[PDB]
């Protein structure tokens, strides 16, 4: 049957559910001699196709509890006045086979009322379901798990104490989980040796478990269409050996990925960033300060408690564009192995234009659920720029979105895990309330990368590309007196583009020769340009440009010295 | 432009539609097939966020058509219309020092309109001529103007006009050199 | 090349050691004007002069205490501008001309350019 092996994604909420349900189910007799209330209901919510029903079935099988599935529309499709009988009989039958697990798939259909509550019979169904759910006499060990797309879609009374008192957001699987899902979905098709499922997994961003299964099936169907159809040898049952002779090639998977259309790309991603400190070449003072502020409270919470100091839970990065603030935030999140949530400027601008700031509440709740997390508000000054910056609106710096963010931060800190990081290229226009204590008070300045930092940035950008050892990278980094990280990335991309164009043009001409003058003996000399050379980099650097002018760096230096530690205490000595 | 351009609104360049386009583009690239192409006659007022990496960063400047380009544009506009071989097209294209594609299209359309009006008026008169003086033997001489001639094009060019002034071309040249690749690396050589 | 020539011209009078690679200094100065290069050279000369005056003086001050005490050796503590003086000078290197006003100069040069479209002009054959 289905078990933990079938449950893919390694998303680490299956472990939480296990810890939740073993003792109530794995050790049911224990609770008989101990006075404790187990989890009467667990609400699994997330994007559709994430395997919530699969997870519930696997838990039921691995714990031995009698699994009962109450399909939402199955009862809803039944005639009014007798569907209530179906729900009551389902609970009674689950009660009989104690311990039992009752799974309500698509719970947002039985009790969708969000206090709007249209209709008459559906109100009866929701109220009777409430009576049954609250009617659990704590006898036996029936655990009621329900599936829902979002927590707010179901009736709020279902979310109350004793009905569904604890919720788990399965969420979209990540690259590691996408790879494991691909492995589980590719185990009987005799996958080819060339295909590794790693490149596909990385390119598979935005898919869900159902999406991964559909992509694998589409690749298999492409393989079946490409071969074994030309022969057209078919019978009632295709020969096992004949079908096994085919191997799903990388090309088939690539085409399937091109024909994927993932079912929820837009959904926000809660993922441990893969970026590491290696990608950023320097910022040692900044790196150490970030390590302090974030890592120290958790690695050594006892020492923070000993001195009675509450660590700051907000940091605001300020600096010129393209210097790596987003990368620095990702790296700091990676070092602590905490989930990273990034709120770019377009999202804030959308909330501001639409006059919908309640999304800030939802974003903060999501960050709270995925703890430990690093809630990063990238380019937080976007709203101020949108309203102006030199003259702006007649009013002050306060705006709806920033006010909601401040309210959530003030109401935050309770969680002890969410850490707010803010990045802004215009510190002058940022609202001052953002910098008050209890908010993003720790201001960190990210300067233009140094020569060593520039070398590291070039190496990180060119790690994947084949770069000839002849081209000296330290010389190029030193040559770039004030290039930003974005400028270095542009130079590397232009060099790669030049190399690609030269290689394409050359092999195309070489193919004309073969066609124009058919050679008697075929002897390919391989690639005329196998790796990026000095001339490519020289031509690319010919177009190198400094995006960040020295005047805006001067303004940042002004603000930095606008956070000046006075000028009279530098020699402070105690009287002794 | 709708919000202004010289003074505009009190706020910045950000607007609802461009913000949504940016959000979709940021959430795009997954498909690996859709390619976004943007055309703008006022690059100065375009939102800078549009040009950030991952967005429409590759800026391409389309200059006024050259003499050869003008000849090609005239040929394309006049491919369907019956044009007499007598009217030299290269001379007309070269004559138009700074005409835009729209200006050349207008010149061709005006020439065609003049030819159509002349043909209609002529055959109408010729029909009066049979009605007024019924000829004993019917012998139509066909069309008095079967194709566009030199005189039609000369009259049309008489009204030729340059829609695009040289000052707006100067502003575009400014922006183009506002994407200037520095002035110190042109001789960059690796140490060897 | 112009920067190298300017540096050589400024330092012709001053005694500069052959070990200092002036071409490297010229190439490292990305967009320094002639005034900036002259300022760097003057600062290097000033650093050399200050070091020579302090070292010769402090040596004489110690030596004068004992009459005829140390040998009569005629030492020159700094007889030429050294490399360290050039690093000392470059620490204070400054870019006088911002890229924005260079932008303005190139803008005026473009406005003065001979319009466009007459490059291909050719008399009829
Ligand atoms: C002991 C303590 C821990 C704490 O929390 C620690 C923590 N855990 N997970 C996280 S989050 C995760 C880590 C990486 C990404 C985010 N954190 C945390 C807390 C603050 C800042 N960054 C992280 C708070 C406050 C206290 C205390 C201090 C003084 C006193 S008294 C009365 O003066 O003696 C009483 C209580
Ligand atoms: C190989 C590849 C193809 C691609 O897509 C190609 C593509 N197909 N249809 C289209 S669209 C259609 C064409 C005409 C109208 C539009 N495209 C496409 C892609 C980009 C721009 N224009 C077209 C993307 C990205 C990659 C890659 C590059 C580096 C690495 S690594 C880890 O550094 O080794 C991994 C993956
Ligand atoms: N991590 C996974 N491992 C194996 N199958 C998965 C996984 N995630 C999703 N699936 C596929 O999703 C299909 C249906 O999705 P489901 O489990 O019912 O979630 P939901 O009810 O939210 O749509 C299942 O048949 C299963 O094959």
């Amino acid at each position: 049957e289905v078990g933990y092996d079938d449950i893919g994604g390694c998303r680490k909420q299956l472990a939480q559910i296990k810890e939740m349900v073993e003792l109530p189910l794995r050790h049911p007799a224990l609770f008989k001699a101990i006075g404790v209330k187990p989890p009467r209901g667990i609400l699994l919510y997330g994007p559709p196709g994430t395997g919530k029903t699969l997870i519930a079935r696997a838990v039921a099988n691995e714990t031995g509890a009698f699994f009962f599935l109450i399909n939402g529309p199955e009862i809803m499709s039944k005639l009014a006045g007798e569907s209530e009988s179906n729900l009551r009989k389902a609970f009674e039958e689950a009660e009989k086979n104690a311990p039992a697990i009752i799974f309500i798939d698509e719970l947002d259909a039985i009790a969708p009322k969000r206090e709007k509550t249209h209709g008459e019979v559906e109100r009866r169904i929701v109220s009777q379901l409430l009576t049954l759910m609250d009617g659990l006499k704590q006898r036996a060990h029936v655990i009621v798990m329900a599936a829902t797309n979002r927590p707010n879609s179901i009736d709020p009374a279902l979310r109350r104490f004793g009905r569904f008192d604890r919720e788990v957001d399965i969420g979209i699987p990540d690259a590691t989980g996408r790879l494991e899902i691909l492995q589980i979905h590719t185990k009987n098709m005799k996958l080819a040796d060339d295909v590794d499922l790693e490149q596909v997994a990385n390119e598979t961003h935005g898919h869900v478990g159902a999406d991964l299964a559909a992509l694998c099936s589409e690749a298999a169907l492409q393989a079946i269409r490409k071969k074994m159809d030309l022969i057209d040898l078919e019978d009632e049952t295709i020969d096992a050996e004949v079908m096994n002779s085919l191997a799903v090639t990388m090309d088939d998977f690539r085409w399937a990925l091109s024909q994927s259309n993932p079912s929820a790309l837009r959904e926000t991603v809660v993922e441990v960033p893969q970026v590491t400190w290696e990608d950023i070449g320097g910022l040692e003072d900044v790196k150490r300060e970030l390590q302090e502020l974030v890592q120290y409270p958790v690695e050594h919470p006892d020492k923070f408690l000993k001195f009675g100091m509450t660590p700051s839970k907000g940091v605001l990065f300020y600096g010129p564009p393209g210097c790596g603030k987003t990368l620095l935030a990702k790296a700091i999140a990676n070092e602590c192995q905490a989930n990273f949530i990034s709120i770019k400027g377009p999202e804030l601008l959308t909330m501001w234009f639409g006059e919908s700031e309640a999304n800030v509440r939802e974003i903060f709740d999501k960050a709270r659920q995925a703890a430990p997390c690093v809630l990063f508000f990238d380019e937080l000054d976007s709203i101020a720029k949108a309203r102006g910056g030199n003259i702006g609106d007649g009013g002050g710096a306060a705006d709806r979105v920033i006010n909601q963010i401040l309210t959530e931060m003030d109401g935050m800190s309770t969680k002890k895990n969410v850490f707010i990081i803010g990045a802004t290229n215009r510190p002058d226009i940022i609202d001052p309330a953002i910098l008050r204590p209890g908010r993003l008070d720790q201001l960190i300045y990210i300067p233009l990368p140094d020569e060593k930092s520039r070398v590291a940035i070039l190496k990180a950008n060119l790690r994947k590309s084949p770069v000839a050892k002849d081209v000296d990278l330290e010389f190029l980094a030193k040559m770039t007196n004030g290039f930003s990280g974005a400028d270095l990335t542009e130079i590397c991309q232009r060099a790669c583009k030049l190399a690609i164009r030269e290689s394409i043009e050359s092999e195309i001409r070489r193919e004309r020769e073969r066609q124009t003058n058919p050679s008697a003996m075929e002897v390919e000399e391989d690639d005329p340009v196998p790796e990026i050379r000095r001339d490519h980099f020289e031509e690319a650097m010919r177009f190198a440009r400094r995006s960040v002018s020295d005047n805006d760096i001067r303004k940042y230096e002004m603000f930095a010295q606008t956070l000046q530690q006075s000028r009279g205490f530098g020699s402070f000595r105690f009287p002794s | 432009k709708a919000r202004g351009g010289n003074i505009g609104d009190g706020g910045g360049a950000a607007d609802r539609v461009i913000n949504q386009i940016l959000t979709e583009m940021d959430g795009m690239s997954t498909k690996k097939n859709v390619f976004i192409i943007g055309a703008t006659n006022r690059p100065d007022i375009i939102d800078p966020a549009i040009l950030r990496p991952g967005r429409l960063d590759q800026l391409i400047y389309i200059p006024l058509p050259d003499e050869k380009s003008r000849v090609a544009i005239l040929k394309a506009n006049l491919r369907k219309s019956p044009v007499a071989k007598d009217v030299d097209l290269e001379f007309l294209a070269k004559m138009t020092n700074g005409f835009s594609g729209a200006d050349l299209t207008e010149i061709c359309q005006r020439a065609c309109k003049l030819a159509i009006r002349e043909s209609i008026e002529s055959e109408i008169r010729r029909e009066r001529e049979r009605q007024t003086n019924p000829s004993a033997m019917e012998v139509e001489e066909d069309d008095p103007v079967p194709e566009i001639r030199r005189d039609h094009f000369e009259e049309a060019m008489r009204f030729a006009r340059r829609s695009v002034s040289d000052n707006d071309i100067r502003k575009y040249e400014m922006f183009a050199q506002t994407l200037q690749q520095s002035r110190g690396f042109g001789s960059f050589r690796f140490p060897s």
